[PDB]
């Protein structure tokens, strides 16, 4: 049984039981700032990341694909002979 | 608007930030007569 | 005309405004009110447009009007790093303060907005003021209109709190003024510039902290002597509370800076020890007691007694630690404070027409917006990492140890004595059980006007703990010419 | 099964709307207009914050020692 | 001495055994008894033991 | 994608919290969970990356405090101690939260609840990955602010009130001693960066250590509840289970010894440090596992259980073989989020009741949970081939290998520690699940059997097992804490493993242990654990159910009523803080609130004066007559003392001894 | 060295940082005195500042052999530590101390 | 001025809040009352100045390696 | 009881080549065993 409750208490996190009809389309839109968001602070990373030791060239290590300081390492290393 | 710098020492003493040319060797005197240790801090620096 | 003036003039219009559109029409209140929150907007306009064009490390007083016509009583105006922010936090405040007082007050509207713009306009004067005379005479003009700011708008008890707050504050404020009267006629002026040069005898020096101790210590105000705040700043309407709190109580931290540190160092070093002991007993004494207080608005002022002493403590390490922390702890005290008054004397007492904490509880259920704005207040009274409040104080305790490792260790017991206060009073009334039974009706969550200015305040607490640098930058440069001291390799260079 | 969502923001009753008071011209306009202002403004302001200066000169005596690397 | 009361330890602890005669008795006979008595009540104490061990020594067979 | 981990956790809680409105419960519950999911890839990712190619990752974004010498930057460091702390961190927080999804399914407040728990995950990141200790301190005072949301979630239950004051204010207590100790290493070193701090060690004056060690010691026991500042971890289960799943059991307690790990490049320059968290250690495995034989709540028991693993890896710190302990940290969150998982089914099933007393039967009825349970139950007592059993007898192992006094007697101290635990696991798994049914007979009744005629429809209830969100963290924590402690054992433990070479974890060269522990300690000491196991395990089934009548003679003597009456009562600790302690503040701020403030003070000073002087100023004027006559002496009386005071010559004292002497006979009345 | 700014010519101090032979009623010569032994005190604990961030690369670089191969780092901030605080130019101001 | 919504106020809260503001018109100086103020007042903070008096400048952790001692004095 | 019967250390601490003094912080840091009494 769901507790009664005022209806005239408004609160920003939904108050009680609260799921609005348009939830899909708000839940939606929230994920897509979010990904722009974190969008950003990826690429803010990617060109700020500090690392003092160089990955092999033959172990995993996706942040090589997305890393300037190692990225320009691997593009200068592959220019030799 | 200037004093002797021996005349301020007198009233607040040296020591608590009013470290005046010669504190540490002076220190390293006032330490040896009252605890009897001979100072000697550490290089903190392998190589000379 | 100085730019500094227009801060001083444009007030004074605003009172001349308030007074002589009447006759231009039984004109309603609410122009009124307009008129005075139009006329505070301009004052942080111009204030920031003062910030803009500051310079971060000058060590000439800047913005000042070259006057060359001497007298007995000149006003002297000039901008410092050390005094740019207590000017930009008076010209912040003043707005919320007209704002949250805004629909209370419903009688003698006139007079209170004149009040309030006079007293924006001394209040201004004081951290502008580049005499140590002229500082004093702002420094006690606040008196009048707070006495009258008090008794005619303030609550039950208002005759005695306004008659404490005059009494105790004209009474520590003239052992103040034997000292001023001293050191001019030594030096033969209070011009900063030429009582920055002049170094007084040791005993001289002896003699005129012991005066201008009393004072600040009546002004600070410490435990035993505090009793006039634990009335004035409850009785008082909320748009007096805040001014109070905010400004008024920072008048003697911006006052250590001009009035002890520079020119009376040898005295302020040998007698630290009993700021110290002083000191620590405030924050335990007044710790204490603000567990055990059933007003909410008595428990928010005692707050500031346990606040103020960490500052007071700060400003006396020797350190340009804490020397910085207390500034900011001032700065932070200032937003924090403000809010607290907001949630208790102008929000429960708006709605309950109570302040006794027996009748609240379990708020949470019917006003979650107050509860939410209710406990980040709470928290940065309780001095919580990212608000502007934990950064004032880890920079307040930590000069206060480095000078005299005994009392900031007693100090440091505030960590955990603000948290014991701050989370019981939150529960008590936010949390604690349901919506109380004394309750007979239903009230109200917060009205547009009661979470934009709760908002505001709270978030300059947030943006101010992520980002200290917004105002250390400006404090670094000016704040390293109060420090005293020499290291033996770094000085007297040749 | 999830109730709608509900409640009067500002105390508002969904049949009115809220009733401007008077503050809400001269605040949202003036008192943050101002600030946002400020803000942009103040990323234009020149830096003379003393620890700038102190690192260029600081840096250049590091520089003469081998503490820190000279480009030239 | 005893007390006015004449409640004693020692025949409290006597008692404390399995009624021969219980005014409750069939009330409470299900906590006892079918699902609940011991041996499936401990039927299911070790789930996997019975199928493992078997399967080990099929590894074990698989070696030699 | 470092500064992405970071993130993530903290944008949900946004959505959440202050959103809830817009995306609804389900809303919420989909980005609030997503969010953290995304986070943990990352992190595994992570892993990978920064330990398995010792491969250090620095960012700094921007100063957070900068005065001279004082610069803190909002900035992290990556290192090997720091990859291994996200994963029981972020994995636990994700099922966590997918279990969640049905434990709070009625709950009228999903959306605030969700977003605590992503507020949490995010200041738990910021925790361990700081790079001074300043902004460590964030997290663990933001930790400490989600543990009190949670724990008074219910905020309308006084009970919840006073345990999320004593969360609080117990770990504010620790905070004001970590706080000085981070004073300490300004004033020393003049900065508080890691590297800074670890650099310098060596060389700094040895009383100096002693002063930051036995401060980050006794900041770190009131987060990992040791034997002083731990009364806090019982109360926390007031919050709801998965709280206590995630915050009390098996990631906020971690803070405390995650400060001694992460200062393990400083504090071993002390052996005092290291001699006090032995004891520490030794001392809250025994003084918790005592009190959780004698519970009769499944909550406070496995909270007490979470304590008593805690006292063995600050024991391990202070035997200086942090890798040791790392690995019993990384290890436990697993089997001990598993039983609070576990349990938080068992209470649903029933009634959210939570007392062993009425649970019996109830193993046909949870067949997943006993087994899941039984699963953990056998890790957390450390049977061999278990996660525990690679981490939890290695510490008493490598305590004995430290062949000092210190060592034995912890081992001896802490074997005791693992009979008693050993002793209420048997408790647990017997009572909720292997007993006769001792609970109301709803919680029994089928549908096989009919009992009903007009009603069979509904009437049932018969304690039904959960649904796929709360199954499938279950058997994922269960298949963690059989295989983990074997895969990792090599990662951790090895015997001259290079995984922490970046001085995350420094063991001094004078302190080293484990060749000693791999060959020195005998077959009999290095096996008796087991032993003590697989003996007092089947004593206590016996005693708990062949012999059924020998505890009550024990719980019916006087000195069992009084021995066991000890033990529940928890030392007698709270009592005792409660009433000298606590109530002690509130009487001296009541005394010095009525006897100065409002008393003393007053009557000396401005009541004091208002009520002399008044009655001062009315006997003076009472002199005031209007009788010319009088008036006319007055002026002679007035006359005579100038021309005596200015001709006899008198001392100027004496004449203010009139005076001040004759406002007194005006201030008496009559 | 690097070049120095264009920002660096308006602060630059003109004068040595000292009060030998300094009229105090000349306030301009005396606020430049004042201003010189406040940046000389500043570039001296901004000297350390940098050393430290040399020191905590050279850190994270060397991991396990910090131990030796930073110690020359270690040396330098350790020696800017005791030398340099900002202690202002107020005792000097009204001090005169001499060699002798 | 403004009126605010209905309280169930109490008589017997009321009177102890009443009781509270006026409390101090009835403090008298007894044996206890002495005592009391004087322990506060006088004796813990002339205990903490002690302490402050002679510990001043007593030790500094500036800079000081193995071999240094704390003590300044 | 466990002080008056609790057993000598079976393992000689391990002896390393010059100490390493310098790979430990230089002769101003603590070194392991060389040489030394026991
Ligand atoms: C960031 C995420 C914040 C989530 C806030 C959720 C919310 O609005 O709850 C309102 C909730 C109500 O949300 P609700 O929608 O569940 O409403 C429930 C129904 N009522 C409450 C009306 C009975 O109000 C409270 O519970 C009051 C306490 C607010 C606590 C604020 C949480 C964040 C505080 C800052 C922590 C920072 C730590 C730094 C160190
Ligand atoms: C919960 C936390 C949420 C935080 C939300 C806001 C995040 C803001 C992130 C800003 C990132 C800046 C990107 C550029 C890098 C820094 C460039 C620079 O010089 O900035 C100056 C100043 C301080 O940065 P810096 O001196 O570089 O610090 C050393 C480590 N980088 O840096 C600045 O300009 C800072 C000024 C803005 C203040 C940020 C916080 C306000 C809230
Ligand atoms: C602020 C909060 C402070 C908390 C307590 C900090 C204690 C710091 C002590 C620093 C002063 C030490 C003075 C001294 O030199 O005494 C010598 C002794 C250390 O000598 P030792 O460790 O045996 O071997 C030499 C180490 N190279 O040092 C001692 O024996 C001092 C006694 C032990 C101190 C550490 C344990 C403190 C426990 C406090 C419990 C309080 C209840
Ligand atoms: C350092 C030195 C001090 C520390 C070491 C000594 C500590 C005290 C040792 C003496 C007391 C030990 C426990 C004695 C028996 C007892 O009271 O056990 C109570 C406990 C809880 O039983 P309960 O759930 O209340 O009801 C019976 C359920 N079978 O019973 C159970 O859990 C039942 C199963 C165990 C029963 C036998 C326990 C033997 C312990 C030896
Ligand atoms: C050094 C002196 C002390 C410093 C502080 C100075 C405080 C000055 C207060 C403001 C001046 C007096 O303020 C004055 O209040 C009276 C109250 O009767 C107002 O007078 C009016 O009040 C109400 C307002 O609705 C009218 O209905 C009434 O008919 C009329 O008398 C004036 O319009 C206002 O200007
Ligand atoms: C260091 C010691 C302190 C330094 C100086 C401090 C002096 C402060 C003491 C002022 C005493 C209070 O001053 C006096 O208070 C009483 C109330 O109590 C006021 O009396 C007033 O309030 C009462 C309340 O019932 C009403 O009857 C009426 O409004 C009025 O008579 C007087 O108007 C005022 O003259
Ligand atoms: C932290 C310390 C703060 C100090 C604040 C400044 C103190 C001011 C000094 C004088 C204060 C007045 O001091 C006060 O004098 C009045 C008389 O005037 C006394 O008042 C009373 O005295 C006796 C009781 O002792 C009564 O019987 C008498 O009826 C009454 O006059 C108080 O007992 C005394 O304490
Ligand atoms: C966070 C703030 C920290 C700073 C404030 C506290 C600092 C405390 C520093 C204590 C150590 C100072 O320096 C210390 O002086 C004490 C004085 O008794 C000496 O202590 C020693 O004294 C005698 C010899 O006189 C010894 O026999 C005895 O074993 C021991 O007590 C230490 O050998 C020395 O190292």
């Amino acid at each position: 049984p769901k507790i009664p409750y005022p209806k005239h208490v408004w609160s920003p996190a939904g108050g009680w039981y609260a799921q609005p009809a348009n939830w899909k389309q708000n839940t939606a839109i929230f994920g897509l700032v979010i990904f722009g968001i974190t969008a950003m602070v990826w690429k803010y990373s990617a060109e700020h990341e500090v690392r003092h030791k160089m990955p092999e060239p033959d172990r995993f290590y996706p942040s090589r694909y997305w890393v300037k300081q190692i990225k320009d390492y691997e593009r200068a290393q592959k220019e030799k002979q | 608007r200037r004093r002797p710098i021996e005349e301020t020492l007198a009233e607040i003493g040296e020591g608590r930030g009013i470290k005046p040319p010669g504190y540490y060797e002076r220190r390293a005197q006032r330490l040896k007569e009252k605890y009897g240790v001979d100072i000697n801090p550490v290089c903190a620096d392998p190589d000379q | 005309m100085s730019l500094l003036y227009v801060l001083l003039i444009i007030p004074i219009i605003g009172i001349f405004l308030i007074s002589t559109i009447d006759s231009f029409y039984f004109f309603n209140v609410s122009y009124y009110k307009k008129i005075a929150l139009i006329t505070t907007i301009l004052n942080l306009i111009v204030s920031l447009i003062i910030y803009i064009l500051f310079d971060f490390s000058n060590n000439q007083f800047q913005f000042i009007q070259e006057n060359l016509d001497l007298s007995f009583y000149d006003i002297y105006l000039g901008v410092d790093g050390v005094s740019i922010y207590f000017v930009l936090l008076t010209t912040i405040i003043m707005p919320i303060a007209l704002v949250s007082n805004w629909n209370s007050i419903t009688n003698n509207i006139k007079s209170y907005l004149i009040i309030m713009l006079l007293l924006e306009t001394l209040l201004l004067a004081v951290f502008l003021v580049l005499d140590v005379l002229l500082f004093y005479i702002f420094f006690e003009s606040i008196l009048p209109p707070l006495f009258i700011l008090i008794g005619l708008f303030g609550s039950s008890n208002k005759v005695r709190a306004s008659f404490y707050i005059f009494l105790y504050t004209l009474l520590g404020s003239l052992f103040l003024l034997l000292s001023i009267l001293t050191m001019s006629s030594i030096v033969g002026t209070t011009y900063f510039d030429v009582l920055l040069k002049s170094s007084f005898e040791y005993t001289t020096q002896l003699f005129l902290f012991f005066g201008i101790f009393i004072a600040f210590a009546v002004k600070t105000p410490v435990w035993g002597l505090n009793s006039w705040l634990l009335r004035a700043h409850v009785e008082s309407p909320l748009g007096g509370s805040i001014v109070l709190a905010a400004i008024v109580l920072k008048l003697s931290l911006y006052g250590v800076f001009r009035l002890i540190l520079p020119i009376l160092p040898q005295a302020s070093l040998n007698l630290t020890y009993i700021v110290y002991a002083i000191g620590a007993i405030t924050v335990l004494y007044a710790s204490f007691s603000t567990l055990r207080t059933v007003d909410v608005k008595e428990l928010i002022a005692y707050s500031s007694v346990a606040h103020a002493a960490i500052y007071l403590m700060g400003v006396f390490s020797n350190t340009i630690q804490g020397l910085e922390g207390a500034i900011l702890l001032g700065l932070a005290h200032g937003f924090v404070s403000s809010g607290l008054f907001i949630c208790a004397g102008g929000i429960l007492y708006d709605r309950t027409g109570t302040r006794l904490i027996y009748f609240f509880r379990g708020l949470t259920q019917i006003m979650p917006l107050f509860s939410l704005f209710f406990f980040i207040l709470c928290l940065g009274n309780a001095g919580t990492p990212l608000t502007l409040n934990f950064v004032g104080e880890f920079m307040s305790l930590y000069g206060t140890l480095e000078r005299l490792p005994i009392a900031g260790m007693l100090a440091s017991t505030s960590i955990i004595f603000s948290a014991a206060y701050s989370i019981y009073m939150y529960n008590r009334i936010a949390f604690g059980g349901s919506v109380s039974l004394y309750f007979i009706d239903c009230f109200r969550d917060l009205t547009k006007r009661e979470f934009f200015i709760l908002f505001t305040l709270v978030s300059f607490t947030v943006i101010l703990g992520i980002y200290p640098s917004f105002v250390l930058d400006g404090l670094h440069y000016n704040i390293s010419s109060v420090v005293y001291g020499i290291e033996p390799n770094a000085s007297y260079l040749t | 099964q999830y109730d709608p969502p509900t409640g009067w923001l500002w105390g508002v009753r969904p049949g009115e709307k809220y009733q401007n008071e008077g503050w809400e011209g001269p605040f949202f306009y003036g008192f943050w207009g101002s600030l946002i202002v400020f803000a942009i403004a103040y990323a234009y302001k020149p830096d003379t914050s003393i620890q700038t200066w102190a690192l260029e000169e600081a840096r250049r005596r590091l520089e003469a020692e081998g503490i820190l690397e000279d480009p030239n | 001495k005893p007390n006015i009361t004449g409640f004693d330890m020692r025949e409290f602890l006597r008692h404390t055994k399995t009624p021969t005669y219980d005014p409750w008795e069939r009330h409470e006979a299900w906590r006892y008894t079918g699902r609940f008595s011991r041996f499936n009540r401990f039927k299911g104490a070790l789930p996997g033991f019975g199928i493992a061990t078997v399967a080990f020594t099929a590894y074990c067979v698989f070696e030699h | 994608m470092y500064l992405s981990i970071i993130i993530l956790p903290l944008l949900g809680s946004v959505v959440s919290g202050f959103f809830g409105r817009k995306v609804g419960v389900s809303g919420a519950q989909l980005i609030t969970c997503s969010s953290v999911i995304i986070t943990t890839i990352l992190s595994i990712i992570a892993f990978f990356e920064v330990g398995f190619n010792n491969i250090p990752v620095t960012i700094n974004i921007f100063r957070w405090i900068d005065s001279e010498w004082f610069i803190i930057n909002w900035g992290f460091q990556y290192d090997s101690l720091t990859v291994s702390m996200l994963i029981p961190v972020l994995i636990i927080s994700s099922l966590v939260h997918i279990y969640s999804i049905s434990y709070m399914s009625s709950d009228p407040h999903n959306q605030r609840f969700f977003s605590y728990l992503s507020l949490f995950t995010f200041m738990m990141i910021i925790l361990v990955t700081a790079n001074n200790y300043l902004l460590m301190f964030v997290g663990w005072e933001g930790v400490g602010v989600c543990s009190y949301l949670l724990v008074s979630f219910w905020f309308t239950r006084i009970a919840a009130n006073q345990s999320s004051i004593s969360a609080f204010l117990t770990n504010r207590v620790g905070d004001c001693f970590l706080t000085v100790g981070m004073f300490a290493i300004l004033w020393s070193l003049g900065n508080l960066d890691y590297a800074t701090v670890f650099s310098l060690a060596p060389y700094i004056n040895s009383n100096v250590v002693i002063i930051i060690g036995i401060c980050l010691l006794i900041g770190a026991m009131a987060k990992s509840s040791q034997v002083g500042l731990h009364v806090w971890l019982p109360m926390a289960m007031e919050g709801p289970t998965p709280v206590s799943a995630l915050i009390h059991a098996a990631t906020m307690v971690t803070a405390g010894v995650y400060l001694l790990m992460r200062s393990s490049p400083l504090i071993e320059y002390s052996s005092t440090v290291l001699l006090l968290c032995l004891w520490l250690g030794a001392i809250t495995t025994v003084f918790s596992s005592l009190i959780g034989l004698f519970q009769q709540d499944i909550k406070k028991v496995i909270a007490y259980s979470t304590m008593s693993q805690l006292g063995m890896m600050v024991l391990s710190i202070g035997l200086s073989s942090y890798n040791i302990a790392l690995f019993h940290l990384v290890n436990h969150a697993f089997y001990k989020a598993l039983l609070f998982l576990g349990a938080g089914s068992v209470i649903h099933a029933v009634a959210d009741n939570q007392d062993f007393r009425k649970f019996g039967g109830l193993i046909s009825y949870l067949p997943l949970t006993y087994s899941v349970m039984l699963i953990a139950s056998l890790s957390l007592v450390a049977f061999p081939f278990m996660t525990g059993f690679y981490s939890k007898d290695f510490i008493l192992e490598s305590a004995y290998g430290q062949f000092s006094f210190s060592g034995v007697a912890v081992y001896i101290i802490a074997t005791i520690g693992a009979i008693f635990t050993t002793l209420y696991s048997v408790k647990v798994l017997y009572l909720t699940f292997l007993s006769n049914p001792n609970g109301p007979r709803t919680y029994y009744r089928l549908a096989i059997d009919n009992f009903f005629s007009a009603q069979a429809i509904k009437s049932y209830k018969p304690a039904h097992e959960g649904d796929f969100f709360l199954t499938l963290p279950l058997v994922i924590l269960a298949l963690f804490s059989i295989f983990f402690g074997f895969i990792t054992k090599d990662i951790f433990i090895g015997l001259g493993s290079n995984f922490f070479v970046d001085n995350s974890l420094f063991i001094h060269p004078i302190h080293e242990i484990m060749i000693d522990t791999e060959f020195a300690v005998p077959v009999l000491f290095k096996l008796l654990p087991f032993i003590f196991t697989i003996s007092f395990s089947v004593i206590a089934l016996t005693l708990s159910e062949l012999l059924s009548e020998l505890v009550i003679y024990f719980k019916f003597s006087r000195f069992g009523y009084n021995i066991f009456g000890f033990f529940n009562q928890r030392f007698l600790i709270e009592f005792f803080y409660n009433k000298y302690i606590t109530n002690l503040i509130l009487n001296l701020g009541g005394q010095i609130t009525k006897i100065l403030d409002k008393g003393s003070i007053e009557l000396f000073g401005p009541y004091g004066l208002e009520r002399g002087l008044v009655k001062l100023s009315k006997n003076i004027s009472s002199l005031s007559t209007s009788h010319v006559t009088t008036y006319a002496l007055y002026i002679l009386v007035g006359f005579i003392l100038y021309l005596i005071y200015n001709n006899l010559l008198l001392d100027y004292s004496y004449l203010l001894l009139i005076i001040i002497l004759l406002l007194l006979l005006m201030m008496i009345g009559e | 060295p690097t070049p120095e700014s264009e920002a660096f010519l308006a602060k630059k101090p003109q004068v040595p940082p000292t009060f030998d032979g300094v009229d105090y009623e000349d306030n301009k010569r005396l606020k430049q005195a004042q201003d010189a032994i406040i940046r000389e005190q500043w570039v001296q604990v901004m000297m350390g500042r940098l050393v430290r961030e040399e020191l905590s690369k050279c850190y994270y670089r060397e991991g396990v052999n910090h131990l030796e191969k930073c110690g020359k780092l270690r040396e330098r901030y350790l020696q800017l530590l005791a030398n340099a605080k900002v202690k202002g130019y107020l005792f000097e101001q009204q001090n005169y101390w001499s060699k002798e | 001025g403004l009126q605010h919504y209905k309280i169930a106020m109490d008589p017997a809260l009321v009177r102890l809040g009443s009781m509270i503001s006026n409390r101090y018109k009835y403090f008298r100086w007894t044996k206890r009352t002495a005592l009391v103020s004087f322990m506060y007042v006088v004796v813990v903070p002339s205990t903490i100045g002690y302490l402050a008096y002679k510990t001043d400048g007593l030790w500094d952790l500036r800079a000081k390696r193995r071999g240094d001692l704390i003590s300044e004095r | 009881v466990v002080k008056l019967t609790y057993p000598d250390r079976v393992s000689y601490p391990r002896e390393f080549e010059g100490g390493l003094e310098r790979e430990l912080g230089g002769a101003g840091a603590v070194r392991a065993f060389l040489c030394l009494d026991d």
